[PDB]
């Protein structure tokens, strides 16, 4: 498998955090794989030309659309789901939640499962 | 006990086999061991009747007893008859400090017999203010035990322990020293009241049979017209 | 206690708008298909709620060809029930309802021209509740 | 001076009708002789000493620290759980005892967790009354059973207030009350904690009603969590 | 509630059911393993690594007045195209919560004798999946479904390269000369690729 | 009383089903043999040494308000992953007397007319087995199920020691260097697998 | 099968018992497997290192479970059975029987049968 790290990036100042040597601040494989997520969910498909078809979510085409609420959020399951899991580290996602805090104003949360989180069977003859 | 997981194995002839036999019998045993001149109930365990009689087959009570359980009968109402010339196996130990020898504990076994009960008393060797009261019938050991040098606790202590179903201790007098060492004293003076049982004895046994209920009624293996 | 019951009399019914008032009976019920099902564990059937039908009948004396006229269309029937005694009133609108078959002829001797109206409704809204 | 000072503390309140349970731990340096005498002097259900010292990553927690954990274990139990062999968060205990100290500890009130596998487990929920356990008090010597006791005088006290002076002490008030009553233990039934239980009005006590003065009487009977097994292997 | 969609991709509709479908619905799984016997040890059961393909059916009416709506005989001239469709449908059922890419395998419309105007439908739809026919390295997955459809007609804006048309319209990019070696792109542009006006309309192949 | 308890162990699951199986249980057992006929004597039965698998099947329905309680829909989620699950389940049903290790054949939900939140199930399992693949002499057999489960990484605590990391955890002890030779133990452990730290995160193979 | 005779181990004092002579006594390989049952039953698995995965058994960890009664009694049937089949001279357990003494506090029985108490068919040709 031998994925590799890469380096932090804060989204909430949207720079890369870079040590007081001036060299930018490496981090965990882990780190990099939950700093790739985030990236991969505000990507949009198809429209950033870097990327290939793979890569990029299509969240923001769904606000324009005129499903249903029930319809909506099983879009957003699938859109997220599908976006999270291309990633070799994803062992699963899931048990997505929804909470339409105003008449038409969403909240929703979801839980990501890595590789590592699996559970090994013990026993050897 | 301590909460937890605890276990426990039995032979199969330990199982609780009683459950679904019938009938009830009655017998007027000779007995070495046991309540005499009374009726008991066994409810067809044989370890249930070597306690309550002992396991002499000499002696018409294992013996036929053991028969009788064999039958599978589901209640049996043993008497013990005697002869008279009842006596239990005693025994009186002593104080090793008083140079006349104190005598201030009584043994005595716990129902009539002749078996040869014996007591050995040894200095013990982790500590000689105790001593190992070791209980013992004939050469075999029966019971031992460590005790404080108190003559109440010593009589407290052969009373206590579990395995003193056979002697039960007596204080006759205080004192502060431990009795003395000794090795395999005969609880001389029994007597079972096996020897030459009278005709008449077994009419005793009858009457004491009338009060209860029973299906049937078999004589002690003995022919006498 | 006291006197607050309800009488035919203050029954007032508009047959898709209009007052039918030659209607002498009415009644429609709202009527559930519950499933009864058992379980293993239980002692007792366990009950389960199923899609509701609802079915009215509907009679009175004829007075005109209103009702084969109206044919297997569909209207609606508001029932407004009145307590005189003390102010109050029901009122219940059956929201989708068609007639299950058309009185077309019936008559009888000297009788009078008795018409009889069988149907059901898809649903119902209580708009008053006394 | 505390913990007497706390026993009298809570002691008052439940006079009040605060039920506290109260969680102690003994002095670091205390042996097992101290411990269980500490335990001893003081029996109240209401109180619980904890003779152990634990560990978790390298920090020590005296047994008055560790109370903590234990009480908050206890506590979040609640009704239907018990800590009678929870694995508790600790990773090595420093007074490690044998059966025997363990049975000295157990019988003296004493809460002692044991080292069981690379697993701290607390061992049979006892509290400090244990010198008396007479007959039906032998169920108050551990803290699920008291844990259980309190939280339904907590309710009816709740209930209680509601209706003290505040409805008609009339036969179908009293009804209301019992109905009250009885529905709320109906639904411990429906948790599993009781096997069974009954509510009345108390005949002896209701000869001298007054507003907030009417009496009631009931009797239940908890449902424990397995504790021990004993397998007898016939052959 | 219940809703039922079906978003086809190279016919740009997404069609609403009318009606919800019927009694009731219902999806099985079923593990793909296969039974093997051992001589003395007796049955056994192997787990076959693939999964399986799994149906959803119902049926409904097609009513002739209700919200949106359409003929029936239209929808159902429209669903009967779909059925040949070599391309996969989106289907969406809200309250059943099932999402994902299914393709139509059996249709079947009835006229009742009465209600002559409406049409009974009984629908059946197959979970859809595709088949994805130097340097090893681990890389992302290709799992993404690439369900999208552009127009065969490429009207050129002012910023477009005919690189960037390639790569937005064709994949990879790289296949530019695909579009230009096409006559009629010849004809409407240059002779040089790399020069192109805003408008020209262009002809993706295929 | 009667419960059913599915405890998953790949996922540290125990399921406990909220509502028993509807009508009636049933479990069949036919012995494993073959019939032979003889010339001038007719028909015999032989019988086969090994066993059978048999199934065990009934349904339910998850409501969705009732004691523990989950969602319908997750459950049915939980359930249809579970299936696909190579790993053994063990079920345990009280009043039937049942308790073995099974594994999920099919599964089916429903959602009824009304009723529209429930979900009426149809589940069926098949009883699992396992296929166990010098100095000859008797020894214990080795009837025990291996079913047991641990975290693919492990924190070393402070008395361990990576032989002893390796017998607990991936069996025969001897196996410590398939600990040691991936690249992420041997960067966090030191050059020397004899010294280890309490903490040190370590992942074992598989 | 040939299987072998084992040394005494007073379980009740957990202490060998050995002769006079002071050689510990050794028993029968009846008396050794009766011996080695209880010792397995007592046993944990999976925690003594010692011992494989087939050695020991589990009742220890059932005492912390949260199945109901009923539930429990079929785990003690299977835990039991399972630890005590291992052996090769074991032919069947069963028969066990339930006793909840208290509340909360069980009893329990079960029946061993050796391969020694099977009945064998009487013919020859």
């Amino acid at each position: 498998l031998d994925l590799k790290g890469s380096f932090l990036f804060d989204f909430e100042k949207g720079e890369f955090v870079k040590n007081a040597d001036g060299t930018l601040k490496k981090c965990d494989k882990v780190q990099a794989y939950k700093q790739w997520c985030q990236k991969a969910i505000l990507t949009p498909r198809y429209k950033k030309a870097a990327y290939t078809n793979i890569y990029g979510s299509e969240i923001k085409d769904l606000i324009a659309s005129n499903l249903s609420q029930s319809a909506k959020e099983l879009e957003i399951t699938r859109l997220i789901k599908e976006t999270i899991l291309v990633h070799p580290y994803t062992k699963e996602v899931g048990e997505f939640s929804f909470n339409w805090l105003e008449n038409s104003r969403l909240v929703e949360y979801e839980f990501d499962v890595l590789t590592i989180d699996d559970e090994n069977i013990v026993i050897d003859g | 006990e301590i909460p937890g997981f605890y276990n426990r194995f039995k032979t199969q002839a330990e199982k609780s086999t009683n459950t679904g036999l019938k009938g009830r019998l009655a017998m007027p045993i000779r007995a070495n061991w046991g309540d005499v001149g009374k009726v008991v109930t066994i409810k067809n365990d044989l370890r249930q009747l070597k306690n309550l009689f002992g396991d002499d087959m000499n002696y018409s009570a294992f013996k036929l007893g053991k028969l009788a359980l064999l039958g599978n009968v589901k209640e049996l109402l043993l008497y013990r008859l005697v002869d008279g010339n009842q006596k239990k196996g005693t025994l009186t130990l002593k104080d090793t400090t008083e140079n006349s020898a104190k005598d201030v504990i009584k043994l005595e076994t716990k129902y009539p017999t002749a078996r040869n009960f014996n007591v050995t008393i040894k200095s013990n060797l982790v500590d000689s203010d105790k001593k190992d009261f070791i209980f013992f019938e004939n050469t075999k050991q029966l019971f031992s035990s460590s005790i404080k040098g108190t003559i109440d606790e010593i009589v407290l202590e052969i009373n206590s322990n579990l395995d003193n179903e056979y002697v039960i201790a007596t204080k006759v007098a205080d004192s502060d020293t431990i009795l003395a060492n000794v090795v395999n004293q005969a609880l001389e003076g029994g007597n079972d009241g096996c020897t030459s049982i009278t005709n008449e004895s077994y009419l005793k046994a009858l009457e004491e049979f009338e009060r209860y209920s029973f299906d049937s009624f078999v004589l002690d293996g003995v022919a006498d017209e | 206690e006291e006197a607050s019951f309800l009488n035919g009399s203050d029954v007032v019914i508009l047959i898709d708008g209009v007052e039918e008032l030659y209607m002498e009976e009415i009644k429609a019920d709202f009527e559930q298909d519950e499933q009864s099902i058992k379980l293993l564990g239980c002692q007792n059937e366990i009950s389960r709620v199923g899609t509701t039908k609802g079915s009215f009948s509907l009679n009175g004396y004829k007075t005109d060809s209103k009702f084969a006229k109206l044919g297997f269309r569909s209207f609606e029937i508001i029932y407004n029930l009145s307590n005189s005694e003390t102010l109050g009133y029901e009122s219940i609108r059956l929201k989708n309802c068609r007639l299950k078959k058309l009185p077309l002829i019936n008559s009888k001797a000297g009788e009078i021209v008795k018409i009889e109206v069988e149907g059901s409704f898809r649903g119902y809204d209580l708009l008053n509740e006394l | 001076a505390l913990q007497e000072t706390t026993k009298a503390w809570v002691a008052k309140n439940k006079e009040l009708g605060k039920d506290i349970l109260l969680f102690l731990g003994g002095k670091t340096e205390d042996n097992i002789k101290q411990i269980n005498d500490k335990s001893k002097s003081f029996n109240d259900e209401n109180i619980v000493n904890v003779g152990s010292s634990a560990y978790y990553e390298n920090i020590k927690y005296t047994p008055s620290e560790v109370a903590v954990y234990i009480a908050a274990l206890s506590v979040s139990k609640g009704i239907t759980g018990s800590i009678c062999n929870a694995k508790t968060i600790f990773e090595e205990v420093e007074p490690r005892l044998s059966q025997s100290e363990v049975k000295e500890c157990l019988k003296s009130g004493t809460l002692v967790l044991d080292f069981d596998d690379g697993d701290v487990i607390i061992v049979d929920d006892v509290n400090t009354f244990k010198k008396y356990v007479d007959d039906k008090n032998e169920a108050m010597g551990y803290i699920s059973n008291i844990m259980f006791i309190n939280t339904i005088n907590k309710d009816t006290s709740l209930k209680r207030k509601e209706f003290v002076g505040k409805i008609f002490n009339d036969a179908t008030g009293q009804t209301t009350v019992i109905c009250a009553l009885k529905k709320y233990f109906e639904e411990l039934m429906s948790q599993g904690i009781i096997s069974e239980f009954n509510v009345d009005i108390d005949t002896e006590l209701q000869a001298t009603a007054k507003a907030d003065e009417f009496y009631w009487k009931w009797d239940a009977v908890k449902v424990d969590v397995m504790k021990k097994i004993y397998g007898t292997g016939y052959l | 509630v219940i809703d039922i969609y079906l978003k086809n991709e190279k016919e740009k509709i997404d069609f609403h059911f009318p009606v919800n479908p019927q009694d009731s619905l219902s999806i099985k799984k079923e593990k793909r393993f296969e039974t093997v016997d051992i001589v003395n040890l007796g049955e056994f059961d192997i787990k076959k690594e693939g999964e399986k393909i799994r149906e959803i059916s119902f049926k409904t009416f097609l009513p002739n007045l209700y919200s949106e709506l359409k003929n029936p005989i239209e929808v159902v001239a429209m669903l009967e195209k779909w059925v040949d469709q070599a391309e996969p449908l989106r289907l969406i059922i809200t309250g059943f919560g099932y999402n994902g890419l299914v393709t139509i395998s059996s249709f079947s419309n009835t006229q009742t004798a009465g209600r002559e105007e409406d049409r009974d439908i009984e629908i059946t739809f197959r979970t859809y999946r595709e088949l994805k026919i130097s340097n090893t390295k681990t890389d992302l997955k290709d799992n993404r479904p690439n369900t999208q459809t552009k127009s065969k007609i490429y009207t050129v804006k002012a910023s477009d390269t005919l690189y960037k048309i390639a790569k937005n319209l064709l994949g990879k990019g790289s296949r530019w000369p695909e579009i230009y070696n096409i006559p009629e792109n010849k004809k409407v542009i240059g002779k040089n690729p790399n020069i192109i006006k805003k408008g020209k309309l262009v002809i993706p192949s295929k």
